[PDB]
């Protein structure tokens, strides 16, 4: 879920950068290490705001290398869900054990058992899809999965989401 | 490139035969329409209106 | 009064856009072009989707009766009670339609069915002439 | 919340188009 | 022949507010003269039934307030049919009308008083009288979009095309 | 002056436009206000918040007229001839519409063939950026750089002009940018002689 | 989020760099993708100046005619401010294109307007701004936050108003 937030970065200079446009290069290190990354912490790193207004602390050289590390403070909209959180999304694959929905920059799953019986798995529809009564799930269908836990790794959070309850599937 | 063209060339002919086919309807049935049945489906509310709807059409066209 | 929310909310937005088209109008210099299609052609629809609107809730803005409120003072305040109250046209769109009509000027009826069996007419041969060349 | 309220737009200058004619008894 | 609707209509009687002034106890005397007092009202016929005899939220408030209105509905409760009752008033320049119509519906299982169904609305401002909100929206918004339709038609005759520049002014 | 002119009568149309559909917003806020009072407030002006405080507009219920002859057949003819009328300014418009796109494409056709039939050919011809006009014009390396020359003062680039008066096509050095006349050709005709 | 468990890192109270409390700010899908579009625009922006520096055509790219001259935009914007080195930001830029609800400025700002009126919880607008949903019930089943603190006709008014104000493709 979108949201502001302030972050902090710990950046290390190499030596052979020490000139008179180290600012530059510390910028340009912030914006190509930072930007579109994922923390477990705070989830993906979307976007920088206010790229001008960077804020900037007096160097520190380290006593082994020689590299100096540098704290820059920042604010940055980022996505994060949450337990129990009720998203919409793209269906990126069907298979027989459930399906996998795109929201955002994640991916939340849903196992067979996580639907109700009235969705049935037509694998002889191109592409193969869910069929109901009223809702119909396929490729480039808006559908609501209300996620129910997340994994947080290095570089992705993944989830797990469920649509066992009314008022779910096809809008 | 050249496909796009193409492509941007398709869209360009189906929205001139779209819109000739309304300005088509919509002058020819510019006289409104009543009839009793519910079936069909014409309806004139505010009488002013009318007329700015139909200036819409026009520019738009 | 739902109807009568709808009708501000759109309204407002309306309002606003007028706004928003009248001050990037009021600048000395005139912007690109397309930047005045764009505005142009999403203020219009804006006003056709309030035209819409405003045919679809007709019954319940007829049912409301308008009364002045007990607290509002009319002693103070008449001027802006008869601002509001005043409903009459602008003239010239008056005289425009009252020479529109000097202009247009059983015998009108049978012309009315006739203009019927034109207008019908005309949308078969162009239906036709659409499916004669395949556009596919 | 809202983004921005709209400009005061009222015209006191208008001079109104009100009918007047029954006044003679 | 041409006629100005009655809602925009506005009497004025000068002679009246000369000669008796504006008050609450003549302010339907000072309606009775105007077009909007139809005479096929009850009141008028109660009106000569008080002659030929003599020659024989605020709603509650302005009906404990006074008498005569009092006597208004003891005279107007025995004929059902349009009828002229007032509304508000707030002095010593604001009075307003209640212009509603009676069906007393005695019929058996209504266990409602008389049906009261309004007609019009009718305002008393100074020595003037005004009498639907839809129209004016609508001939606003109309005579906006004949503003808007000119303004762009000159701005289009102002537009000028160049294959090599695009449009320019 | 008479785009000035024009430019003001838009703009006090535009005027006169908004002037009356700001009141039915004036008129419309009220119920919701009069409903709920902190969604109401920021609806109205400034100027209206202080004339009163806001509960002006309450539902009430009035009956449906009683429908006849009498008036939608007469309403539903009259929108037939406003409908009418709007068709016959539509045809109206289109036609001059189509009169002016008629009138200058056929000009720019004019302009079109006067270039194709203008224009002879192995050349190095591309296309520049002006750096004073900034826009795309044909340009003609007609220098001896790529024959051998090491002249490096000169590029011999020339751009193409089509000249607006003789409907002709002349050429202008990327050097001599100083001379902006008629009198180019001879003013930069040199020659060298040799005397004995 | 279904009992609001924004947790610690998301609290509704948030310390800026300035030390000052600030109500927690939640972006739906167009008011987000408008956000940074802006902001890639100022840094191209920026940029060039700098070019400019060292040693018009811009307002083409926000007014977008179509849906796929958008996405042309789009990608054009990533080439020149982006670099490539960045798959997650064109996946997440491509979902919030094709699942925009509304492209114009002009109308988020109508639907910020309309679900933050009431002043309900951040979270809510924010997926309301995201969801589309034909009926009161539906949204609240979908939105358990929604459940005993919206009456269903003012969530079916907003519901309605808001699948009007989405601009036809």
């Amino acid at each position: 879920m979108f949201f502001i937030k302030d972050l902090s970065l710990n950046i290390t200079l190499h030596p052979s950068f020490f000139g008179p446009r180290m600012k530059q290069y510390l910028k340009t290190k912030l914006l190509e290490e930072v930007e579109g990354s994922c923390t477990g912490k705070f989830g993906y790193i979307l976007c920088v705001l206010d790229y001008d207004n960077i804020d900037i602390q007096r160097g520190r050289i380290l006593p082994t290398d020689g590299s100096a590390e540098f704290n820059v403070k920042y604010r940055a909209v980022v996505f994060k869900p949450f337990k129990g959180e009720v998203v919409d999304g793209t269906v990126v694959s069907c298979s027989q054990h459930g399906f996998e929905v795109q929201v955002g920059p994640m991916k939340v799953f849903v196992t067979k058992h996580l639907m109700p019986q009235d969705l049935t798995f037509n694998a002889g529809s191109n592409p193969p899809s869910y069929q109901s009564s009223e809702d119909v799930i396929t490729i480039k269908s808006r559908i609501r999965v209300k996620i129910e836990g997340c994994i947080s790794q290095v570089s992705s959070i993944h989830a797990i989401g469920s649509i066992k309850e009314d008022y779910l599937g096809a809008i | 490139m050249s496909n796009q063209a193409l492509y941007e060339k398709l869209e360009q002919t189906r929205t001139i035969l779209s819109v000739k086919l309304a300005e088509l309807i919509n002058m020819t049935t510019i006289a409104d329409r009543n009839d009793d049945d519910e079936g069909s489906f014409a309806q004139e509310n505010s009488e002013l209106a009318v007329a700015t709807t139909s200036v819409m059409m026009v520019n738009n066209q | 009064g739902q109807a009568l929310d709808a009708v501000r909310m759109r309204l407002a937005q309306l309002t606003h856009s007028l706004r928003r088209i009248r001050d990037e109008m009021s600048k000395a210099e005139l912007p690109q072009w397309y930047t005045l299609q764009s505005q142009l052609n999403v203020t219009l629809s804006q006003l056709v989707s309030v035209t819409s609107t405003l045919q679809h809730f007709q019954e319940t803005l007829d049912s409301t009766v308008v009364y002045p409120l007990p607290k509002f003072p009319t002693t103070s305040h008449e001027s802006l009670v008869t601002t509001l109250l005043r409903k009459k046209n602008i003239p010239e769109v008056d005289e425009w339609m009252k020479y529109v009509r000097e202009t247009s000027g059983e015998e009108i009826e049978k012309l009315l069915q006739q203009d019927r069996e034109i207008t019908n007419w005309a949308r078969t041969t162009f239906r036709n002439e659409y499916g004669k060349h395949d556009f596919k | 919340p809202s983004y921005s309220p709209t400009s005061p737009s009222y015209s006191p200058t208008s001079p109104s188009y009100s009918p007047t004619s029954p006044s003679y008894s | 022949m041409n006629v100005t609707p009655l809602d925009e209509l506005q009497w004025k009687s000068p002679e009246w507010i000369q000669v008796f002034g504006l008050r609450t106890e003549n302010v339907l005397d000072y309606f009775a003269e105007s077009p909007f007092f139809d005479k096929t009202s009850n009141n008028q016929v109660i009106k000569m039934q008080r002659q030929f005899s003599q020659l024989n939220p605020a709603r509650r408030q302005i009906l404990f307030k006074y008498p005569m209105y009092m006597q208004l509905e003891e005279e107007l409760m025995k004929l059902d049919g349009t009828e002229y009752v007032l509304s508000s008033v707030r002095e010593p320049d604001f009075w307003v009308i209640r212009k509603q119509r009676r069906t007393n519906n005695s019929g058996v299982g209504s266990a409602k008083g008389p049906e009261i169904i309004p007609l019009q609305d009718y305002y008393i401002i100074g020595a003037n009288i005004y009498q639907t909100i839809f129209k004016i929206v609508q001939s606003r918004l109309m005579s906006t979009s004949y503003h808007l339709n000119s303004t762009l038609e000159s701005l289009y005759d102002l537009i000028e095309f160049q294959p090599s520049q695009g449009v320019h002014y | 002056e008479q785009f000035v002119k024009r430019r003001r009568d838009m703009l006090e149309h535009i005027n006169l436009a908004m002037n009356e559909s700001s009141l039915a917003l004036e008129f419309v806020s009220l119920l919701l206000s009069s409903v709920k009072e902190s969604t109401g407030m920021s609806s109205m002006s400034p100027f209206l918040r202080k004339v009163v405080k806001p509960s002006s507009l309450n539902s009430d219920k009035i009956p449906y007229v009683a429908p006849t002859k009498k008036e939608y057949i007469e309403l539903d003819i009259l929108n037939k001839g406003w409908k009418l009328q709007s068709l016959n300014e539509s045809k109206d418009l289109l036609r001059a519409s189509f009169n002016k796109l008629s009138s200058i494409l056929q000009n720019e056709h004019d302009y079109w063939n006067k270039i194709m039939q203008s224009i002879s050919n192995k050349d190095v011809i591309f296309k520049i950026r002006d750096r004073t006009s900034g826009q795309k014009l044909l340009a003609i390396k007609y220098g001896y750089e790529d024959s051998g020359s090491t002249y490096k003062h000169d590029r011999g680039i020339a751009n193409i002009r089509n000249n607006i008066e003789s409907q002709n096509l002349d050429l202008i050095p990327h050097s001599s940018s100083v001379f902006k006349g008629t009198d180019f050709v001879h003013s930069v005709k040199k020659f060298l002689r040799v005397r004995i | 989020a279904a009992t609001l468990q924004l947790g610690q890192e998301f609290q509704l109270k948030q310390i800026n760099h300035q030390g000052e409390e600030e109500e927690l700010i939640a972006l739906n899908l167009s008011e987000a993708r408008l956000v940074i579009k802006e902001a890639l625009v100022e840094r191209r922006r920026a940029f060039k100046r700098s070019q400019k520096k060292h040693k018009a055509d811009d307002d083409d790219f926000m007014h977008s005619e179509t849906r796929e001259k958008e996405l042309e935009s789009i990608d054009v914007l990533l080439e020149q401010t982006t670099g490539g080195n960045n798959k997650d930001l064109k996946n997440t830029m491509q979902y919030l294109t094709n699942f925009s609800r509304f492209r114009d400025q002009e109308t988020v700002g109508a639907v910020i307007q309309l679900l933050k009126s009431t002043g309900l919880h951040p979270f809510e607008v924010a997926q309301l701004g995201s969801l589309a949903c034909d009926t009161a019930d539906e949204a609240k089943t979908l939105i358990p936050s929604l459940n005993n603190k919206i009456s269903d006709d003012e969530l079916e008014r907003i519901l309605k108003e808001l699948s009007n104000l989405e601009t036809l493709y």
